């Protein structure tokens, strides 16, 4: 059910829509056992649910206890995601419920369709573009609240901080995807770009530094440089 | 044995009677079909020599009345009719037999194919899928659409099969989303078997009737119905042993009887690979899997 760039504009219109990313829902470390076999240990995950227009992020924290005594966890994760998303929709006032939900992976179409049977007018469709939402765990404040969680927890963020006071949603989401793409390609260097100048800080209620318009241009350029490089490093070009 | 006489054959047409068929030439002196085995439903079906468009035909049971065929030159097709005058009908049949203008239903005494394809099919049920209550027989043709097809335009000429949809509230219990979608046993046994069909014989009868309309008329909606009903059983982890064993027999003969030349349009590759190789019942259709592999290994 995936479209082309043609309507990058459908994103930022006035129809309420949410992006659902399940990459970080089911997360493991793989290790050797005393007997020299391999075992996984689960760590906390999250559902990344984002309104691209408003920047609102509904970060559903998935505690490791949800997997206890369950089989086929990677398949269960997709259904747990669909259940949480449906619960979120049901918890919103009607006028705030999305008209459509965009899954970033095609394996979520059926778990979500089934959980949303009660909402026939909410269109479920997947991307066939490449969105970097899996890098949301590279954002320090987001990573921190997931790892510290002792129980299931829903934490609300604005992933655009205050940008919308100054730029459009279109630009705001292009900056976010460029920041996330950079973080995904070379986290260390991306984080170096963002903090090298200690005079530019991160407000306690923000996720990203308080760059001026001028400083955002420079930053965005450095992130583009980064991605282009890593592309060279990787492919030898 | 019973008889379906023909008033005449004014236009050239290939006539089918169950899985048998013979060519009749424009105004050849053809007057019907005799020795039709009592105890089974049957289908007499037609493809005009001049317009292969619209295969069409009639489901009937000779125990339910005296039936004849009459070409209608206004509507342009062979029409089944009932003769209520019993004395008149015996009279007509005896004269046509005496003049030997009837073909004999050519059953081979060792052959159980028709029974094996119509085991669970009953006229009373056919007449509920094909609603035209003034007639004791039922008309079907290539183009008739199903109730589910019209939902996604004339309901008088629809095929009223049981709607099956794996992503519906009917199929999916609130709170059991993942469970009921990956193991459809609830949907099969409680919703459909216990709720709608009442027993497995009525389920298999619709199954077989859907297959037969798909094959004899290339009715696409019927084909969709046949595949759906197989997939529901095969995707159910919990099915009565007797249902599994019968289903293997049902499907084996359907596969056995299917014209090879039609295998590319009437068999859904996805459903069959799923049923035979990925589903809960992957190991429970030995006969059906052996003939699918030996006859159509290309689909798989
Ligand atoms: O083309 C795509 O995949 C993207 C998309 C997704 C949903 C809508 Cl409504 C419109 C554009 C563009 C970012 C993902």
């Amino acid at each position: 059910g995936a479209m082309n760039s043609s309507n990058y504009a459908e994103l930022f219109n006035n129809d309420i829509k949410l992006f659902v990313d399940d990459t970080n829902v089911y997360r493991v470390t793989v290790h050797k056992t005393f007997e020299g076999n391999v075992a996984t240990k689960a760590i906390n995950g999250c559902i990344f649910t984002l309104n691209p227009k408003t920047g609102h992020l509904f970060l559903k924290i998935i505690h490791t206890s949800v997997w206890a005594g369950q089989k086929r966890l990677s398949q269960l994760a997709k259904w747990k995601t669909a259940e949480e998303v449906s619960a979120l929709v049901r918890s919103l006032p009607k006028e705030e419920q999305p008209k459509q939900i965009i899954v970033t992976r095609k394996a979520m179409l059926d778990p979500l369709e089934v959980h949303m049977l009660d909402f026939p007018n909410i269109a479920i469709r997947p991307t066939e573009l490449r969105l970097p939402f899996s890098a949301a765990m590279s954002i320090d404040k987001l990573s921190d609240v997931v790892m510290k969680a002792t129980e299931p927890q829903m934490v609300l963020f604005n992933i655009y901080d205050d940008w919308l006071d100054r730029i459009s949603s279109y630009t705001a989401f292009s900056r976010l995807t460029l920041l996330l793409r950079a973080l995904k390609t070379n986290e260390e260097s991306a984080k170096m770009i963002l903090l090298s100048d200690p005079t530019i800080t991160i407000k306690s209620y923000h996720l990203w530094p308080s760059f001026t318009d001028e400083q955002w241009i420079t930053i965005e350029s450095q992130m583009r440089d980064l991605i282009l490089t890593e592309y060279g490093r990787k492919y030898n070009v | 044995m019973n008889t379906v006489p023909f008033t005449s054959a004014p236009i050239e047409v290939t006539i089918g009677i169950d899985q048998y068929s013979f060519n009749v030439k424009e105004n050849q002196p053809f007057h019907g079909i005799k020795d039709i085995p009592i105890g089974h439903v049957h289908v007499i079906h037609f493809q005009h020599a001049d317009n292969s468009s619209m295969r069409y035909g009639y489901w009937f049971d000779c125990r339910m009345g005296n039936f004849y065929i009459q070409y209608d030159p206004k509507d342009g097709l062979y029409k089944m009719m009932e003769e209520r005058d019993g004395a008149k009908f015996e009279n007509i049949v005896h004269n046509f037999k005496e003049r030997q203008m009837m073909v004999s239903y050519p059953k081979i005494d060792e052959d159980d194919t028709w029974y094996n394809l119509t085991e669970f099919v009953q006229m009373d049920k056919i007449r509920k899928i094909v609603r035209k209550d003034e007639n004791q027989f039922s008309y079907v043709d290539s183009s008739m659409t199903t109730v589910q097809e019209n939902e996604l335009s004339d309901p008088a000429h629809s095929l009223n099969y049981t709607v099956i949809n794996f992503k519906s509230r009917e199929a999916i219990r609130p709170g059991h989303e993942m469970e009921d979608f990956l193991d459809k046993s609830y949907y099969l046994n409680t919703v459909m078997l216990q709720g709608i069909f009442k027993n497995s014989s009525n389920y298999f009868g619709e199954l077989q009737f859907a297959f037969l309309n798909a094959m004899f008329f290339g009715n696409y909606g019927s084909s969709l119905q046949w595949h759906a009903m197989i997939e529901l059983i095969c995707s159910s982890a919990t099915v009565p042993k007797h249902m599994l064993d019968k289903l293997d027999e049902i499907l084996y003969y359907q596969i056995k009887t299917l014209p090879e030349q039609y295998s590319d349009i009437l068999l859904n590759e996805r459903v069959w690979n799923i049923c035979l190789y990925s589903s809960f019942q992957k190991n429970s259709l030995h006969n059906t899997e052996k003939i699918m592999e030996n006859k159509y290994p290309e689909l798989l």
